[PDB]
């Protein structure tokens, strides 16, 4: 029943228990209906954190392994358990992108909507990207890029620059600039022209002016600040 | 922010994902927009207007709290300290820096996220966040009688009519143990 | 290789994969062979962490249960995941209680260790009877008691008054009164007599007398201010 | 200490499981017992005395750090703040406020675990600790030549002789970049 599994998950999501509350969303999605706002939130949530959790321990196991200088073994302890999370991280990102692929871009009927799933996409591709090694992640990085385009494309069309999720967008995409390109200066462009520009249409004073993104915002300088 | 390797380095960021904060000051625009919505459409009032609103998210944002979907806020909680039982008409604007009540100002969900149990999360959570505060034994809030029903979920306790006054509008009173 | 799950466990505690670092202590228990004092608080604390988790999402999906009002609508829903959660739990509390029973408490040689895998058995029946259903209860809570018991017994005779272990001990055995047992005299006694007696030591500012155990101290007697 | 329901309550306690946290003056004690094996043992001399070690732990805690088995101390890092680039007699029983350099006086594992790598898991610790507070940008250290290639696994370089001397011990100053 999807009440009980959007139930459930925001049962699990309380609990804490994000594995959980992601595959409650799982199989919402897999019922081929297109999802509510809270049943999206509810999906990305659950995902950003179940993957977010792996990342973390990826770059702690990574930084202990660059650092076991000398020790062969210890090395290899963490290089292979390194691999092992990686491999539980790769899942991760297949699945969503597979539920992207096969129901939430394609019934994605707004704009909003095609724009928030793009970034999604570009998002789970960007992880994907920040593991990979071998001729794979040349390939994995332009998918990236072409889904983060694509929305950023839609964005300018048909969304406000104070929107959350053209403002969202605009930071996720400028840190893939930044730390999977290697483009500071287009990281920064990219950042500043979507800060500036929300500014300006605040500076107006209009009821339509957001004003909803403010850490989003604040998330953008802060990126500048540091780069 | 953790940088695994890197000590004092902060940690670049990315859009995150459903989180409890305390407000800031430039967060006053996006709540004066929901009381506009929430409280000024159907009586004419709110509880805080902008400038009221940054004075306390500049004074005291640690007695404040909102859920951010994602980076955007679609709920807050405003409130100060009170010394005294009962609330008065001089306490709307006012914080008490000694005071042991944590006094909810507002509480406001965006009408596109109500009715699903969010608003609920957020006042447990707040009652949390200010419980845990040394000083704060109690929280006090006013609202309209059918919000009452509702406040008591959470251990609110009807106290009478409360002496405040907003517009030509009458509340109930509400008190809450804490510590 | 031993060795290599030690690695790899001291690599996950770091991590954060509890469910991962406790696999790896179970496995260097499976061995037969006595773990050293380092294997011995991985181990615990690996299922400390991995218990806690569970014993979490329980408090809160339990407080959302009663809480939720209406009917036997969504009332159902987080019985039954509470449920799922105390499964979960509860062969968590097996696996440790089995491996206490086969190798740990068996291999004890010395008091110390004796005691500390006496409690660690009181712990997990706790644990099991925090969630136990009617009937198991009565006998869970008398194996939490017992184990408990004798290594109070023991604790008295082999370890001076200021002993982090004896001590420990004194904190969850009060607990178990307080709590479980609904006897808060009792509890606050075993607590304050605890608390006092490490006192005593320290105050005739012998050599034998420990300060390790602060922290357990303050535990106790913030309990008893609680009390 | 989460009591779901009740808010402003704290949930008892019960043994912890390995931990790392902030020293009080009470852990004092305990402290200087480390440094009686550790230091005074071998050079007959140790960096901190009680009295000096509970001076910091009151003044400054915030610049300390132990790493706890189960409820029991068994590695400390004590500090303070310093505000000049090389360490001085003086800097050893100074702490000051506005300083931008987290001076490590002290760092010991007890005898029974050592070689675990939890020194350096404490240390690192100890470096994102304070690195995190806004004005500490470096760490100092003094120590003798055969920790010198230890250390530079943190980040510390060699800065030459430290004008410090502990009773007739000389030390190299170690010197490590944070935010
Ligand atoms: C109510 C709230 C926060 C719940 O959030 P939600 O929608 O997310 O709710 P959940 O989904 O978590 O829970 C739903 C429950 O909320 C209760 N509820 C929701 N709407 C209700 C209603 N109309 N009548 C009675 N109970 C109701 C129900 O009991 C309902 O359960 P049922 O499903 O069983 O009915 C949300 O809906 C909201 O932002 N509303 C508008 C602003 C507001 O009223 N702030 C409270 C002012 S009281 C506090 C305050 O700010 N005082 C300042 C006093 C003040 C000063 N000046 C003013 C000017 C005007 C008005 C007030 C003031
Ligand atoms: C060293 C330490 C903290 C490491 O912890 P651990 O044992 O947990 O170590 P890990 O397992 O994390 O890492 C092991 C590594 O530590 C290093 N290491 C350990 N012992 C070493 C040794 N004897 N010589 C060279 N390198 C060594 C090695 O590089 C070794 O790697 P290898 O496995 O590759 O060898 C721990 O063993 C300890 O508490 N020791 C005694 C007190 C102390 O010396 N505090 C440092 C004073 S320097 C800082 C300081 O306090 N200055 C005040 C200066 C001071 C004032 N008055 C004094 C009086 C006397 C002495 C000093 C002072």
């Amino acid at each position: 029943d999807k009440n009980e599994l959007v139930q459930k998950a925001k049962l699990a999501e309380q609990a804490e228990r994000y594995d959980d509350m992601a595959a409650c969303m799982k199989s919402v999605t897999e019922q081929g209906a297109e999802l509510s706002n809270e049943e999206r939130n509810l999906l990305s949530v659950a995902y950003k954190n179940v993957v977010g959790a792996r990342r973390s321990s990826w770059r702690v196991v990574s930084s202990i392994e660059q650092k076991t200088e000398g020790a062969e073994k210890k090395q290899q302890m963490a290089r292979e358990y390194r691999e092992k999370i990686e491999t539980e991280l790769r899942d991760i990102c297949n699945d969503v992108l597979s539920l992207l692929e096969k129901f939430l871009i394609p019934n994605a009927s707004q704009a909003e909507s095609k724009v928030f799933y793009l970034k999604m996409k570009g998002d789970y591709y960007r992880y994907l990207a920040e593991v990979a090694a071998g001729d794979d992640k040349k390939g994995i990085v332009d998918q990236s890029q072409q889904a983060y385009q694509e929305a950023f494309e839609i964005s300018k069309k048909e969304m406000q620059p104070t929107h959350p999720i053209r403002l969202g967008l605009a930071l996720n995409f400028s840190v893939f600039y930044y730390e999977i390109l290697n483009s500071p200066e287009k990281a920064c462009s990219l950042a500043k022209t979507a800060f500036d520009e929300a500014i300006a249409e605040l500076d107006t004073l209009s009821e339509e002016s957001y004003k909803d993104s403010t850490l989003i915002m604040q998330l953008l300088r802060d990126n500048l600040t540091l780069w | 922010s953790g940088i695994p390797g890197s000590p004092g380095r902060q940690r670049r960021h990315t859009l995150p994902a459903n989180e409890f904060r305390c407000l800031t000051p430039e967060d006053a625009a996006g709540v004066f927009e929901i009381e506009r919505e929430a409280f000024i459409s159907v009586s004419g009032n709110c509880p805080l207007n902008l400038d009221e609103v940054q004075h306390f998210l500049t004074l005291c944002p640690e007695l404040s709290l909102g859920w951010f979907v994602e980076g955007r806020l679609v709920a807050f909680i405003i409130g100060s300290l009170w010394d005294e039982e009962r609330l008065t008409q001089e306490s709307l604007a006012l914080h008490r820096p000694r005071g042991h009540s944590a006094h909810l100002h507002a509480l406001a969900v965006h009408r596109s996220f109500r009715q699903q149990g969010k608003g609920s999360v957020l006042l447990w959570r707040y009652l949390h966040h200010v419980g845990a505060q040394p000083a704060v034994r109690r929280a006090v809030l006013m609202c309209e009688d059918a919000l009452v029903p509702f406040y008591q979920r959470f251990g609110f306790h009807p106290a009478g009519p409360c002496a405040i006054v907003v517009g030509s509008l009458t509340f109930t009173e509400m008190h809450c143990s804490l510590r």
